[PDB]
RNA sequence: GUAGG
């Protein structure tokens, strides 16, 4: 900590900051109560909500942490990342 | 047995402050607390207790009858 | 006769006009709302007794104004002519219980009928369930007692302002038009000389424009305006002339944008003004409106004239040119003059009724369009009344008004008297009306017209000071909505014995005398000079035969809460109004005793409220138990009250309810059968009355702290009952269902002991923090077990089970013994909300005995803290070894400047040891035999009226003669001073103390209340920081403030502590603990997440929020 | 031309370029800070911010499916003047006209709206925090206290003292392992008092009154047990913190770590401070009774 | 702001008359009204002098300077007689003497020497009618202020402590009696901006 | 001394006495910066507040380059203006105004140095007031010898 | 969430109600100790019995390993596992080692 | 909302 440059974030630094995007207004299904794909609270791009939990069943461990299971795509590891990764919109 | 027992006077003129002796008197807590929960290692940098202590002690307490003894001894880096 | 206890009375002035009744502004409303027996009733008694009263119900009106719903073609119509209830299907007690809204049906008689057909169909149709108000006043909904409370806001009307502009150097005048719901218009004189309007303050504008745009004329205009300058130089510098040039301008100035149409203009200006739905004026609007433009009878109701606003032209142009009488447009002569909006000749009281009434309104005109909609989308022939209204904004209306709602309050159930004042209260915050934020300084402050329309000493203290206000004494409500005071008439120097009701208008013309002026033997006053006041609150005197109107009872002022004080005239306004809102809050005991000193009009207030309870009829009581009474009048008629036994109030206090009539006493209609809480043979006893000295003992009483002897801890003088209950429910969820059994999974076997054979707790197993009262367990969970956990089952053979314990314990640190358990259940006939299939309240009961920490307080405003209890011997004992109950310190009460206290603690001496005086042929003593209060018994109690009190000769004089208590001494010197020998030294104390019986309150502030502590506790989710709250283990916030006081001593470590480690730094808090646990020395601090938050909110905003160190990028 | 001229060299002497007015692409809070947490019955919690994203996204989509096929101007500019409507309201809900009502009830919150005012982030949650280890109660006069001593009721004590009472608890083996001395405090055995009666003399505590108009506000004492619920406190002190005793609620803090209690004892402590710092006089000398 | 023709005329001893009790809580409304207010405004300003406050350090054991600040340090001083300023005490005491004091040829006060009562009446005393003393306002830090220009904390009677935060005690001491203050012209008098 | 005076003769009235360094540090604060004037040698705007140091600067670079210097007077604002208009984005936004001064800092682009204590409050380090200075905390703690020769 | 619940200064409802992903420090800690005292006592047994029943529950890695798993890094037959886990869970199931871990469950 | 500070 010794400075906190602010300034004009480019459409670059945007896009560079986010870790996929948002396709959907779906946020949850009404039934299983999990996250949608591609749209708010997806876990594709933010994160598992169970920790070292993924969406499809396939890895449900704690073990083999900081891999992506290529059904769903989710990168196993701790639910504190969804609160730091965060997506983009495009207009 | 209480908190005024150690008068602050005598610790404010041999630190020639009153911030200083708060750092100062903390860092010698901090080490022999670090001293009492060694619990095996017995590393040489430790040091413990110059003056008697009770069974049962808070650290600080210790540390503040050293700097009125005036026996410990400071110095700046 | 036997109304109320024998009370010894030092009233000097007989009063003619009795109190009425206290509760009359609720229950007299809603009854015109609903137009029942009552209301018709007591119409056609005002009628043949010749008092004027609205003869039109409410609900029928608000369904008359409705018209018949006419289609583009006029064909169609809907006629809405009688409406009608039925019982209620749930008894009070049943509501209560199984948290039903108290309500009845409401049907009403729809009749079709089509000119196309010919034919009219009548049918009865139902709009839903009413929220009806019981007798005792309260809208039972959900199970809970809530009330409306009645609403301040300016009546509709013209209001008339001046001011000085600085900037101008000249006055400025200016009107507003408040309608009653349309939108609102103003008319502003000479803010450049010129007068202009304000449609909506849309844009500048003149006045021309407007007269220009209605039918009349400039020849006729300037003719009746030739005799003022000012509108003949704003007439010639209009440019525009002729009556379509003007609507077309002011039309394309108010909707700019498009072409100007003329007939869409007159359209236009007819809706906004002519058209008698979109404008509305109350009648209320409209018989003030005449009386201030001096109109002769203009229409009763309906909408403004062009008549209307040029009146009003003509009243504002004539107050500017600086004449003040003018004959009224078509009217008498009237003086022209601006008018404050403080006085409440421009307010208005929205009772209760008018209230519900205006949301039902609301709801209608929902059904209006709704239906509108409908028969622009259905076919005829395919129509019936039953099929086309859609009863859904009428229910939905009426039911959010009484949830959500300001207006709609929780009715507070302390005692007996808060009952009664929340229930008079003229709250003046709430939706159209005023806010809050919107106060100011005047509208707070009193105004000489409150005399009898308001209590102007208590309000509440916080940030709404004065702006809640409860009712005066004898206050009626105009029907209109202002108030109404009642006034002796006075003709040729005599009064008379009839009362006329005046309002805050009509007062101002004649002169109103004073109660308290004394009287001649005959009706003539006694005295030639007597004290007056008149117009704009001015006091001067007038001596002689001049007077008209005078004060029926000296306590018009003061409402019930401020009534109740004694020896109110010796007090301080500021501690007579703390005493007055810390009257609000005693909490009942377990024995109550009415106070030996105190207003003598306590009885009325108890009896009004209706904690107690008392009998429809007289006869002879049958039996007499505490569940039930049993009463037989002569007729034949038998009924069986019931009286509520320890069931939990709204504040979490027992409404326990005593028996005092014998088994074969007879009664009379109205007579107290039990008492209520805080209540004695049908008297207020809001609590107990002590012994007490004054004097400084060892700083135990320092700062107003109390000290009180430990006998009130020895025989539950205070002690109070606290009955807590709180549930827990069975649901459905996606998993499984909850299920309540006595088989809790992962307990020992001790902890479920005294549970029942289902899984809840006995009726009487006394209970403890962590105490299991109804167990209960999760269906199921995912549950991978983890690898430690794994070994540890398998070396102890145990099995984890996917049950999880959900059971209900007791919050942390409470006691108490159970005393009801209820439980209702979905299969079962009793009905539940959706999902939870089971419900299950407890109730945990404690009797908390007055202990340190507890709140106390007198009468007049002395409250303190419990700092100790000295055993009963160090109390400082008097001469023949009476202890002091209480010890207070005196240096409150010069300070203070409330002296009212030791007038009562030397009357409530004086109360406790009778006295005698018969032939002393002393001023005093003649006053007391004329009186009749001479020989009085030890202990029968007195009264006090509020400025009608005992004067302190006649204090002195009593104690001078006051009965010997024992040996043949007078224990008390006539100083009113008396000799205390000090219970630890032994010595006598130099010089005698004051000693006497003062009542005392236990207020709601208890310790066990505010007491918290919080080792780690729960955390908020968007932000980790500790939640606040008691209920949740909340820690106390550090302020701002906090960390500047810090910051000032320099102190930084601490600071840094207390803002990272001990709050707001998830990855700190775990290693904390383990270092404090394992004893190794506390860490170094890492970042707080708050700050990781908003980077990543400042990051989403487009600014690239960069931490950056000094040699490039930064660790952290 | 002043104006102007202060902006246009602080774009040019600044490495990025002014396009940044026009944003392309709109970032998304990260989903845990915009919580849609379940709610016991069935019932939902949402932050505001979903419901703008909803509304923005949702704009966005119809504006591509109408950009997909041929369509006319009108439609199209009305689309875009939409989707801009969309990006203000959520970035500022309020900042022209109506606000995008929601429930109708009252205003949506907005981003900007959550970083200002009193209940903003940063006057709410970055220079106040709630704290752990902390407590609250009614204060009682108590003289024979010393001018170092306040007398803290038990269970107040117990609370705070958790982790050290425990601690000393598996030390004395009166209790056997931690877990067995976590349950012994909560059962509240004497030996789990007279434990903390141990443990609590040479430990600082903060009383600390609410108003805290000047450094006086904050002051360390010794604890000292006393039966009843409430705090006690020294006579002389209370005139420095303008408590009166009609009835008035202290917090009470600790000073976790070492530096800190060296800090309580040393400068914060109560007999270092007789005099108020404002005009150097005696304010530890009350005078209403003594 | 109304005076009544007609005074109240009873003591609370005695028993005030309902039309007096009616004009006595028409103040005392008001008052409170006034207080509720009066407390909101000093928040407020006590919000404002703290946060501009901020930044002001003491860094510095000595300031690099001699110039000073001329102070009375007697007034008022009646014929043939010397008297001392009335609220010396806010003014004058605990300041740094800039520089050295000679009246009769010889010190009185030497420099850098904080004044209290004896060495302020001995000046006095001398005759001198004013003094100079260092004071911030003149003062030359290259990094924020110096203690000596600050000169003695009130609260320690001490020398102030080099790190000592002075911005946030001084704005503390400015805030908290504003709630106490209380004060507002009596009546208009019937004139607007006199 | 007029501000001073007012201040302190209305604090009077009441009675209740406050030193007078307390003010003499807000006025100080208050006088800080000077309006430039003929700001036509300096090459920045004239007529706006520049803090005084910089000021100073200025002027000394200006002269040491052999142009002359630009003009300034002392100028007085309230508390509320000299406050917003700080080197530091971070306090000015934990003030009252929140929306213009972030954005006038994202546009100015200006990179907030931690000197001062309410954004070290907010980042959660040390304030540099008091114990936590530079130079008391770097100190390190030993015994002497004969401490260890006697045990 | 954003909904005045009471008075303005509770503000909104969403302060009222508790998370559930906090890792509360007093289970944290519970579970540290239990590991620590676990791991002490697994230390009490013979070497070769120590690894053997961490590596059937996993007390190093977060999966465990089945009884043949376990029987090909030790070089040990299935069979030979399996006798000396079930010894060691005769050896830890003595009232010896089992005084401590009975009050952690 | 409403009570206490
Ligand atoms: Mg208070
Ligand atoms: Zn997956
Ligand atoms: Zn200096």
């Amino acid at each position: 900590f010794d400075e906190l440059r602010i300034g004009l974030a480019t459409a670059d630094d945007i896009r560079q900051w986010s870790h996929g995007e948002v396709k959907k207004p779906e946020t949850i299904n009404y039934r299983t109560l999990k996250p949608e794909k591609d749209g708010l609270f997806c876990e594709k791009i933010f994160g598992p909500t169970r920790d070292w939990e993924c969406y499809c069943g396939k890895y449900k461990r704690v073990r083999f942490k900081g891999i992506i299971c290529e059904r769903c795509g989710v990168e196993v590891t701790r639910a504190k990342v969804r609160r730091e990764r965060m997506g983009h919109i495009e207009l | 047995e209480g908190i005024i027992n150690p008068p602050i006077d005598e610790l404010l003129e041999a630190t020639d402050s009153k911030y200083s002796l708060v750092i100062y008197a903390a860092k010698r807590a901090r080490q022999i607390n670090a001293y009492y929960s060694q619990l095996g290692e017995g590393l040489l940098e430790y040091v413990g207790p110059l003056v008697d202590t009770h069974v049962h002690e808070k650290p600080l307490s210790i540390a503040l009858r050293e700097i009125n003894a005036g026996l410990l001894t400071s110095e700046a880096i | 006769a036997s109304t109320a206890p024998l009370r010894i009375s030092f009233a000097k002035i007989k009063e003619p006009l009795e109190v009425p009744n206290l509760l009359a502004l609720q229950t007299e409303s809603f009854d015109w709302l609903l137009g029942n027996d009552a209301w018709k009733a007591r119409v056609e008694s005002a009628l043949e007794s010749g008092q004027d009263v609205p003869t039109k119900s409410g609900l029928e009106e608000i369904f008359e104004e409705i018209s018949p719903i006419e289609d583009f073609s006029g064909s169609m119509s809907l006629t809405f002519r009688d409406h009608r209830f039925e019982p209620p299907k749930n008894s009070i007690d049943e509501c209560k219980d199984r948290d039903f809204t108290y309500a009845a049906p409401l049907f009403v008689t729809a009749e079709f009928t089509n000119n196309e057909t010919g034919e009219i169909k009548s049918q009865t149709v139902f709009m839903g369930d009413f929220p009806l108000m019981t007798n005792k006043g309260t809208f039972v909904i959900n199970g809970t007692e809530r009330v409306v409370v009645s609403q301040l806001v300016r009546s509709p009307g013209v209001y008339f302002d001046s001011s000085i502009d600085k900037t101008s150097d000249k006055d400025i005048f200016s009107a507003k038009i408040i309608p009653s719901r349309g939108a609102w218009l103003e008319m502003e004189i000479d803010k450049r000389d010129m007068v202009g309007v304000r449609i909506d303050r849309k844009r500048k504008q003149s006045v021309t424009v407007l007269l220009k745009a209605l039918g009349w004329t400039t020849e006729q205009i300037l003719e009746e305006f030739g005799e003022y300058e000012s509108m003949r130089a704003t007439l010639e510098k209009d440019h525009t002339q002729g009556q379509d040039d003007a609507l077309l301008d002011i039309y394309r100035k108010l909707r700019p944008g498009e072409p100007p149409t003329r007939e869409a203009a007159q359209t236009l200006l007819e809706n906004l003004y002519f058209n008698p739905k979109r404008y509305d004026l109350a009648k209320v609007g409209r018989y003030k409106v005449n009386k201030k433009l001096g109109a002769d009878e203009p229409l009763d109701a309906g909408v403004l004239t062009t008549d209307d606003v040029i009146a009003t032209i003509k009243y504002l142009v004539k107050l500017h040119a600086g004449e003040t009488e003018t004959v009224g447009e078509s009217g008498r002569e009237i003086v022209v003059e601006t008018d404050d909006i403080d006085h409440f000749g421009n307010r208005r009281i929205r009772n209760v009724g008018e209230l519900i009434q205006n949301q039902v309104r609301t709801g209608l005109a929902r059904m209006e369009r709704v239906v509108r909609e409908r028969m622009t989308t259905q076919d005829v022939e395919a129509i019936t009344p039953q099929t086309l209204i859609n009863i859904r904004p009428v229910v939905a209306s009426i039911k959010e008004f009484f949830g959500t709602s300001q207006l709609s309050q929780f009715m507070d159930q302390n005692n007996p008297l808060s009952g009664l004042t929340h229930k008079r209260r003229l709250n003046a915050l709430g939706p159209g009306g005023l806010s809050r934020e919107r106060a100011g300084f005047e509208v707070r402050d009193v105004h000489p017209s409150h005399y009898g329309r308001m209590c102007p000493i208590e309000t509440p203290e916080g940030p709404n000071i004065g702006l809640i206000g409860s009712l005066a004494s004898y206050g009626r409500i105009n029907p209109f909505g202002f108030i109404e005071t009642p006034y002796r008439k006075v003709v040729e120097g005599q009064v008379t014995d009839d009362v006329d009701y005046l309002t805050a208008d009509e007062e101002d013309r004649f002169v109103i005398a004073q109660a308290n002026a004394a009287l001649g033997d005959d009706m003539r006053f006694a005295e030639a000079r007597v004290l007056v006041r008149r117009r704009g609150g001015e006091v001067d005197y007038v001596p002689g035969d001049d007077v008209d109107y005078m004060d029926v009872s000296p306590r018009q002022m003061v409402s019930v809460a401020t009534a109740m004080i004694p020896f109110l005239e010796h007090d301080d306004a500021n501690r007579a109004l703390m005493g007055a809102n810390m009257m609000r809050q005693a909490v009942p005991l377990i024995k109550s005793e009415s106070p030996l000193v105190g207003t003598g009009m306590e009885y009325r207030s108890a009896a009004d409220a209706g904690d107690v309870v008392k009998a429809e009829k007289a006869g002879v009581v049958q039996e007499v138990s505490a569940d039930y009474i049993t009463t037989t009048n002569d007729d034949g008629t038998y009924i069986t009250y019931r009286l509520a036994k320890f069931s939990r109030s709204n504040q979490g206090t027992s409404v326990n309810q005593k028996v005092i009539v014998a088994e074969g006493d007879r009664i009379i209609e109205g007579q107290v059968l039990a008492d209520g809480p805080a209540t004695e043979n049908g008297e207020m006893a809001l609590g107990k009355n002590l012994l007490v000295a004054f004097m400084p003992w060892e700083g135990h009483n320092y700062e107003d702290a109390i000290i009180l002897s430990q006998r009130l801890v020895q025989d539950d003088v205070l002690s109070s009952i606290h009955i807590e209950e709180h549930e827990v429910d069975a649901r459905d969820t996606k998993l499984g269902p909850e299920e309540i059994t006595r088989d809790i999974p992962n307990v020992s076997e001790e902890v479920l002991a005294d549970l029942d054979e289902r899984g809840i707790i006995r009726i009487g197993a006394e209970v403890v923090a962590g105490d299991i009262l109804v167990g209960k367990v999760t269906p199921k969970g995912e549950t991978e077990l983890t690898p430690e956990e794994r070994l540890l089952r398998a070396i102890f053979g145990e099995k984890a089970r996917e049950v999880r314990d959900t059971s209900l314990k007791v919050p942390h640190g409470e006691i108490g013994k159970v005393i009801g358990v209820r439980v209702f259940d979905r299969e079962e006939g009793d009905e539940l909300p959706p999902g939870v299939n089971q419900l299950v309240r407890v109730y945990v009961a404690q009797k908390r005995k007055i202990t340190d920490g507890d709140k106390l307080a007198g009468r007049h405003g002395n409250k303190g803290v419990i700092s100790k209890i000295n055993p009963i011997e160090d109390m400082p004992f008097l001469e023949d070894g009476t202890p002091v109950d209480i010890i207070l310190n005196p240096l409150a009460v010069p300070s203070r400047m409330n002296p009212g206290q030791v007038l009562e603690i030397h009357l409530g001496w004086l109360a406790s040891r009778g006295w005698d005086v018969s032939g002393l042929a002393e001023e005093w003593a003649q006053r007391l035999q004329v009186i009749g209060a001479d020989k009085v018994e030890p202990g029968t109690n007195v009264a006090t009226p509020v400025f009608d009190g005992a004067r302190e000769d006649e204090l002195a004089g009593l104690l001078q003669h006051t009965i010997p208590n024992r040996d043949g001494e007078r224990m008390v010197l006539p100083s009113g001073k008396a000799r205390l020998f000090d219970g630890r030294s032994g010595e006598p104390f130099p010089e005698p103390i004051s000693v006497g019986y003062m009542y005392i309150l236990k207020l709601h502030h208890l310790v066990d209340d505010k007491l918290h502590a919080r080792s780690t506790g729960p955390y908020s989710m968007i932000t980790q920081q500790p939640l606040g709250g008691k209920a949740q283990f909340g820690g106390q916030r550090f302020g701002e403030m906090e960390v500047w006081a810090l910051e000032a001593y320099g102190a930084a470590y601490a600071l840094q502590e207390l803002l990272t480690i001990k709050s707001d730094d998830v990855t700190g808090r775990v290693k904390v603990y383990e270092a404090i646990v394992k004893g190794e020395n506390i860490p170094e601090p890492g970042i707080p997440e708050s700050f990781k938050v908003l980077i990543k909110e400042m990051q989403s905003l487009c600014l690239n929020v960069e931490v950056l160190s000094s040699d490039g990028m930064s660790i952290e | 031309a002043l104006k102007r001229l202060k902006v246009v060299s602080a774009f040019l002497q600044t490495s990025n370029s002014p396009k940044g007015m026009v944003l392309d692409c709109v970032p998304v809070i990260p989903p845990d800070l915009r919580p849609m947490v379940q709610l016991d019955g069935g019932r939902f919690a949402t932050s505001d911010l979903n419901d703008l994203y909803r509304r923005v996204i949702n704009r966005n989509n119809r504006l591509k499916r109408l950009l997909d096929l041929g369509a006319p101007e009108i439609i199209v500019n009305n689309e875009k003047r939409m989707l801009q409507e969309a990006v203000d309201a959520l970035f500022d809900n309020g900042r022209r006209g109506r606000p995008v009502t929601g429930p109708g009830n009252r205003p949506l919150k907005s981003l900007s709206d959550m970083l200002k005012g009193k209940q903003g982030r940063f006057r709410q949650n970055l220079l106040g925090k709630r704290v752990d280890y902390s407590a609250r109660s009614v204060i009682v006069v108590g003289p024979q206290l010393k001018l170092h001593q306040c007398g803290l009721p038990k269970a107040m004590a117990l609370e705070l003292f958790k982790p050290f009472v425990m601690k000393r608890l598996v030390d004395l083996n009166h209790a056997q392992n931690i877990k067995s001395a976590k349950r012994m405090v909560e059962r509240g055995r004497t030996v789990v008092y007279d434990v903390l009666e141990e443990v609590i003399a040479e430990h600082p505590v903060l009383l600390n009154r609410a108003p805290t108009l000047h450094r006086l506000g904050i002051q360390a004492f010794e604890p000292q047990l006393v039966e009843g619920k409430a705090i006690q406190i020294h006579p002389l002190v209370c005139t420095a913190f303008n408590a009166d005793f009609d009835g008035d609620q202290m917090a009470v803090h600790l000073p976790l770590s070492a530096e800190a209690q060296a800090e309580a004892r040393i400068l914060m402590l109560s007999s270092n401070n007789i005099l108020k710092p404002a005009d150097g006089r005696p304010v530890t000398m009350p005078t209403q009774d003594m | 702001n109304e005076t009544i023709p007609r005074p109240i005329k009873a003591s609370f001893r005695e028993g005030l008359s309902v039309l007096e009790y009616f004009i006595s809580t028409h103040g005392a409304r008001k008052g409170l009204a006034d207080t509720a207010l009066r407390t909101a405004d000093s928040g407020y300003l006590t919000r404002r002098l703290v946060d501009v406050s901020q930044d002001v350090i003491i860094r510095e054991e000595d300031c690099g300077t001699e110039r000073g600040l001329k102070l009375p340090i007697a007034t008022r001083d009646a014929d043939g007689t010397l008297r001392k300023a009335e609220d010396v005490e806010t003014s004058v005491y605990a300041r740094m003497l800039a520089e050295d004091v000679v009246i009769d040829g010889k010190v009185i006060a030497p420099a850098n020497v904080d004044l209290g009562d004896v060495l302020i009446d001995a000046l006095v005393a001398h005759g001198v009618e004013e003094v100079k003393t260092r004071s911030i306002l003149t003062c030359e830090s290259q990094v924020g202020t110096c203690a000596m220009c600050y000169g003695r904390s009130l609260a320690t009677g001490k020398l102030v402590d080099i790190g000592e935060a002075v911005g946030i005690i001084a704005a503390q001491s400015i805030g908290e009696p504003g709630t106490q203050l209380t004060m507002r012209t009596f009546h208009t008098g019937g004139v607007a901006g006199d | 001394v007029h501000l001073v005076g007012e201040v302190q003769k209305v604090y009077n009235s009441q009675g209740v006495s406050i030193h007078d360094k307390h003010i003499e540090i807000i006025i100080r604060q208050m006088l800080r910066r000077v309006t430039i004037i003929e700001s036509g040698d300096a090459e920045l705007l004239p007529g706006e507040l520049v803090e005084r140091t910089k000021f100073e600067t200025e002027n000394r670079r200006v002269v040491q380059e052999g142009g002359h210097p630009a003009s300034g007077r002392p100028q007085l604002m309230g508390i509320t203006k000299a406050s917003l208009a700080t080197e530091s984005w971070l306090s000015a936004a934990s003030f009252q105004e929140t929306t213009r001064v972030l954005t006038d800092a994202a546009i100015n682009a200006k990179s907030d140095s931690l000197i001062g204590l309410k954004e070290n409050v907010i980042i959660g380090k040390l304030i540099p007031a008091g114990t936590g200075l530079s130079r008391y905390r770097n100190i390190r703690v030993e015994p002497t010898e004969e401490a260890k020769a006697a045990m | 969430l954003h909904t005045p619940l009471g008075e303005d200064g509770d503000s909104e409802f969403g302060d009222l109600i508790e998370d559930s992903e906090a890792v509360v420090p007093a289970d944290a800690v519970s579970f540290t100790l239990l590991q620590e005292q676990l791991h002490s006592v697994l230390d009490t047994l013979s070497e070769r019995e120590a690894g053997v029943v961490s590596m059937r529950f996993g007390l190093t890695d977060g999966q465990p390993k089945t009884l043949d798993e376990i029987g090909k890094v030790y070089g040990v037959t299935r069979e030979r596992i399996r006798q000396i886990e079930s010894k060691t869970m005769s050896k830890l199931r003595h009232p010896s080692r089992s005084q401590v871990l009975r009050d952690y469950l």
